[PDB]
């Protein structure tokens, strides 16, 4: 699909079996998701933001459906203030920004 | 509010 | 244009009578710049994402040409760790998400 930008990016996605929303982010590198529960073992690791750093739990080779369309990669879990699709899975899905 | 989610790993 | 997304989305701007390297960022409702004296009155202002908030100055009305785009608009300052082009400028040149 083509989306605009005039409200926030948000889309479906279906992770762990279950339902929720997230943001398309070209901004952030990775793929980062409020605090859940997934099945596997997980990794501590930091990741910086606009107000700084916060720790997570890295939790690799992840499936995540994005609108329909399957991607398979690193899923990050800790106190984000909201869910966001990270490059990494928006270039699986073959996501490019156009002007 | 919360509306700017740059993000990056160290 | 049509941007990947395997690299950071960095393009080229002119703001004030200079050129920077800013980051096409659909994760943000606001354009915000590495700090820079910019002439004009402004409001302080608060803004926030991973990590935290950040003090940052609002200035109104900045002309702001991106990749030979011109558009306009609110533009915030402050000590942000990278230069962030936001939904506010993107949708004044007619960028969309793809896929």
């Amino acid at each position: 699909p083509q989306i605009t930008l005039w409200k926030r990016p948000l889309v479906t996605i279906r992770i762990g079996g279950q339902l929720k929303e997230a943001l398309l982010n070209t901004g952030a590198d990775d793929t980062v998701l409020e605090e859940m529960n997934l099945p596997g073992k997980w990794k501590p690791k930091m990741i910086g933001g606009i107000g700084g750093f916060i720790k997570v739990r890295q939790y690799d080779q992840i499936p995540v459906e994005i609108c329909g369309h399957k991607a398979i990669g690193t899923v990050l879990v800790g106190p984000t203030p909201a869910n966001i699709i990270g490059r990494n899975l928006l270039t699986q899905i073959g996501c490019t920004l156009n002007f | 509010r919360p509306g700017n989610f740059l993000q990056s790993r160290p």
